[PDB]
């Protein structure tokens, strides 16, 4: 089970979870992951 | 008669099935292989997963 948990370690949570928006004030992690998300889809329609 | 009544009982410990290995290490090692392939199947799922 440790190594179970080591393997969903790195496919799910690579330093994602330690993050909020107190830290690095400016924008969180998650709103830049939502913006890429945004962008790229608008990116794949374009393309398709 | 006796040598051949306490030879037979020796060999045969009880089951009509004749015993050359010891028994109780017998299962030892029998528990030890089903253990070691429950640890196997573990082991490919996570090989599989990975």
């Amino acid at each position: 089970p440790e190594l179970q948990g080591i393997v969903g370690d790195w496919w799910e949570q690579p330093g994602q979870a330690a993050l909020s928006e107190e830290l690095c004030q400016g924008l969180s992690l998650p709103q830049w992951r939502l913006r890429w998300v945004q962008a790229q889809g608008a990116l794949q329609k374009l393309c398709s | 008669n006796k040598d051949v009544d306490m030879l037979c009982d020796t060999l045969y410990q009880g089951g009509n099935q004749l015993l050359l290995s010891d028994q109780e290490l017998t299962e030892q090692f029998h528990k030890v292989e089903s253990q070691l392939n429950k640890l196997n199947h573990l082991l490919t799922d996570i090989l599989a997963d990975v």
